[PDB]
């Protein structure tokens, strides 16, 4: 069932500035008009995140950017997709990516967001492909090459019903969907944020906190993941399934979280309007020390600097004394 | 299904009501070992294994730690330290048919004692003698599967009984199945003891002019003191004030 | 009560076809194990055929494989035993057998009267 | 080990005197409690009589007072049950029951074979 797509081009990874995006609510707690300092997994401010494209450049032997590589989960992933036609259709999580170990599978079938916890037989090129039937404009699922079978299901979840458009649209980017995936204490936590944008390129400089979306108490181990896209096949791209397909224009950014301390401002409405990364620069160290976003003129002691040891050396005197082992070992008669 | 093919179901992430089962009194046997029967409603479990099958009456007592017998040794092995409950109820009025009900079969003999929670996919013929049966019966060759004579006129000891064993397993994973929770009518403007989502305390609850976000449950002011909470079943944001106190 | 009857058999020529019927009343034939044995004059008892409601559908003796079939019908409650390509070794008494378990771990075998089959060359 | 045997019972005309003997081997009868249970088809399990070596010596149901008597003999390790002024509703199976404790906190309700008692009026 699994079909390995071909004609993929090799391009070195691209990097883009994440700026001050990636702030989510660290707890369920409501806070009003306060400055709360919390240590948790986060994306550092003004850090470089990796960029992936989905585009088909026209021309003979043109570059067709269709990026679905396997990337490690580490300890939390920030996924920011800028979209116009809903290209990303879910995520897969696991360690061995086979039926030997349990795996997580989130998929949007244009009706519901379905989450399955199963020992799926992951393909070497899992994806989705929907044939474009232009004769009567009918939308129907045609190919899912993500798992060959589902065996020993352990958890099933279904979201609310809906209807998501699949036909490729023109124009600049208008949908910005940010997601944060974390795995702490046996809980798989997903936070989400949807934003309309008015821009042509890059990501907006605005600040928007990420509301919690779902928590999964499964207590499984996850080390790697892979994004999933839905491709379309039409008469304009003749050939077989491995080559006769197209992908709409879209992009996304991937970043990795780590333990950092952040100072978050809650306004009267409880909306996190601003945040400061404590370890970013000495000015932010001062802001975190003062528990204030505004620093007065003067001198402030923030932390302590100490040079770490470089190596361990063990020195001992020359070996002069030994037990009389020649009497016992190197003996002629016993 | 057959008892040797007992139906196993995995249960997680739901409210499990045992009060109705305990108070139904329609079950002949209700024996929970390793847990307190009154505390299932007050305790949460990571996963539940429901093993449902049908046996005869006298074999019910064999489903217990330290028991010996055909079902315990060769059909369904329970550990000596088993943590779970067994519910057995008579089904004579439901499983009575003309000529007897022989649909259910039970394993009679096995080469070795079954491991705990082991499912058998091999139906090897029991080798009584030195010449292996190798799927061919005869002398020193008896089939390990035996029928049940569920006759309508048979005694209660031989009557069919439906048995469900609920095994509560906890691992290095969060608890999922939880017992029912009792909700009591709220009272306002009174120094009362409150318990919201396991957060316990004392105080006075009053209406609040604050505006929670749709997902937020409770709010705490500075110095990590909860000052508001959203009452569920009404989704009402309520301010909370420490009970009036002072010196004399 | 429970009573079983075997119909068919008799004197037949070599190379013919035979169809025995085992009919049991008082208990359904769909049970753990239905057995069929052959007894020869002056020979020891040996298992021949068996049908089961679980695992393997049918089991036959090694000397009758490929030319011998058996089927059951629960609606009319009768087991048909069809055999072709008769051999002189088939002149014997056929027995239809059931086994049951008691309340005190006691096993009782109900043996059939059987039918005589004689083959003339 | 522990062995329990029942003797007595049968079919009797109402108003006679009947003897039931529950003999125990491997342990003297002198223990916490020896119970006698009467079971008939169509009803749940219900306690009838009990005799104790501690506290209250004997306990009976409210509707059986002055009708059933019990005694024990440590010399031959037996429990005697005397039935007098029987009624036809007493036709059922009688069991002598004891309780034992296991090493892994299990508790065994050891019963016997039981005796069938029928009263004809
Ligand atoms: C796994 O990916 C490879 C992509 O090359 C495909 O299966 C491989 O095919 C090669 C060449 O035919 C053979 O070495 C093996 O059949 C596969 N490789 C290995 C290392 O096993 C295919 O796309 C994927 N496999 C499946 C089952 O979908
Ligand atoms: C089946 O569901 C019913 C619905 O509540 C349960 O309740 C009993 O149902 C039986 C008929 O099946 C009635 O005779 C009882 O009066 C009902 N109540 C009680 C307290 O027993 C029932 O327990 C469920 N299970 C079975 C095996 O019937
Ligand atoms: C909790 O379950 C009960 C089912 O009886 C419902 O509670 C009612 O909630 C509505 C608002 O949704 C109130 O107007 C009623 O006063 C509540 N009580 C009733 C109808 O007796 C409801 O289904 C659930 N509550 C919520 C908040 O969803
Ligand atoms: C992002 O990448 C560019 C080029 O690879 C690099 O110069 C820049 O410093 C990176 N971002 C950060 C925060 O270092
Ligand atoms: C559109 O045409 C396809 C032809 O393959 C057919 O299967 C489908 O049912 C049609 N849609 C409708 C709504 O009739
Ligand atoms: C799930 O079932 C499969 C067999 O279908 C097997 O891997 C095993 O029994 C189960 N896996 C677990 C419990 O991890
Ligand atoms: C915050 O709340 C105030 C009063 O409750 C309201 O006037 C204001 O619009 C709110 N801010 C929002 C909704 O962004």
């Amino acid at each position: 069932q699994c079909v390995n797509l071909t004609t993929r081009t090799q391009l070195p990874p691209a990097y883009t500035n994440s700026f001050t995006r990636g702030v989510y609510y660290p707890d369920k707690v409501f806070r009003s008009s306060v400055l709360h300092s919390t240590q948790d997994l986060f994306l550092p401010f003004f850090s470089n995140v990796t960029w992936f494209h989905a585009i088909h450049v026209s021309g003979t032997n043109g570059t067709k950017r269709f990026d679905n590589p396997v990337l490690p989960f580490n300890d939390g992933v920030y996924f920011a997709s800028t979209e116009k036609s809903n290209i990303i259709r879910g995520w897969i999580f696991g360690t061995t990516l086979d039926s030997k170990t349990q795996s997580l599978l989130i998929v949007n079938n244009a009706t519901n967001v379905v989450i399955k916890v199963c020992e799926f037989q992951f393909c070497n090129d899992p994806f989705l492909g929907v044939y474009y039937h232009k004769n009567n404009k009918s939308w129907m699922e045609s190919e899912f090459r993500v798992y060959s079978s589902a065996n020993n299901c352990t958890f099933e979840y279904v979201s609310q019903p809906f209807l998501m458009d699949l036909e490729g649209k023109q124009g600049n980017f208008k949908n910005l969907r940010e997601f944060v995936f974390k795995n702490i204490d046996g809980y798989f936590k997903i936070y989400s944020k949807h934003t309309p944008i008015n821009l042509v390129r890059d990501l907006p400089q605005g600040f928007s906190a990420l509301e919690p979306l779902v928590d999964l108490p499964i207590g499984i181990n996850i080390t790697r993941f892979q994004t999933l896209l839905a491709l379309h096949r039409s008469y304009l791209t003749p050939g077989d399934s491995s080559s006769g397909w197209t992908a709409g224009a879209a992009a996304y950014y991937v970043g990795y979280l780590q333990p950092r301390t952040f100072l978050l401002k809650y306004n009267e409405n409880g909306t996190i309007t601003d945040a400061v990364d404590c370890a970013l620069d000495p000015l932010s160290e001062t802001k975190c020390t003062l528990k204030s976003f505004t620093v007065e003129k003067g001198i402030y002691q923030t932390s302590n600097f100490r040079v770490q040891p470089t190596e361990s050396i063990v020195r001992f005197p020359n070996i002069t004394n030994l037990c009389p082992f020649g009497e016992v070992f190197n003996a002629t008669r016993f | 299904a057959s008892v040797y093919a007992w139906n196993r179901k995995r249960i997680s992430n739901c409210v499990a009501d045992y009060s109705v089962l305990y108070n139904s009194a329609s079950f002949s046997t209700f024996k929970c070992y390793g847990v307190s029967p009154t505390k299932l409603n007050d305790l949460c479990f990571t996963n539940v294994y429901a093993d449902s099958f049908v046996i005869r009456g006298d074999e019910v007592r064999q489903i217990a730690p330290g028991q010996t017998g055909k079902i315990a040794d060769y059909n369904y092995k329970l550990p000596d330290d088993f943590t779970g409950c067994v519910i057995a109820w008579n089904s004579n009025n439901l499983d009575s048919k003309v000529g007897g009900n022989y649909n259910y079969l039970y394993r009679l003999f096995r080469k070795s004692n079954l491991k705990p929670f082991e499912r058998d996919i091999s139906t090897e013929i029991y080798q009584a003698g030195s010449t292996p049966c190798n799927g061919v019966e005869g002398f020193n060759c008896y089939f390990p599967l035996q029928s049940y004579g569920f006759q309508p006129t048979n005694g209660v000891g031989y009557q069919p009984y439906r048995v469900v064993v609920l095994s509560f397993e906890l691992l290095h994973a969060p608890a999922t199945v939880c017992g029912p929770k009792k909700s009591t009518n709220l009272v306002k403007n009174k120094c009362v003891n409150f318990n919201f989502n396991g957060l316990t305390g004392t105080g006075v609850l009053t209406e609040s002019n604050k505006k929670f976000l749709p997902f937020q449950q409770f709010g705490r002011d500075i110095a990590d003191t909860t000052d508001a909470v959203r009452d569920p079943q009404t989704l009402e944001i309520l301010d909370i004030t420490p009970c009036s106190f002072g010196g004399v | 009560q429970v009573q079983l009857v075997e119909s068919g058999g008799g004197l037949v020529q070599a190379g013919g076809s035979l169809r025995l019927s085992c009919a049991a009343s008082g208990f359904p034939v769909y049970r753990d194990r239905m057995a069929w044995y052959r007894q020869a004059p002056g020979k020891e008892r040996e298992w021949v055929a068996a049908i089961y409601s679980a695992g393997q559908q049918t089991r036959y003796a090694d000397s009758v494989k490929g030319r011998f079939t058996i089927s059951r019908d629960n609606a009319k409650n009768t087991v048909y035993l069809q055999m072709n390509s008769l051999k002189p070794e088939d002149t014997a008494v056929y027995y239809c057998n059931v086994k049951d378990v008691g309340h005190h771990y006691e096993y009782y075998d109900y043996w059939g009267q059987g039918t005589q089959v004689t083959v003339s060359a």
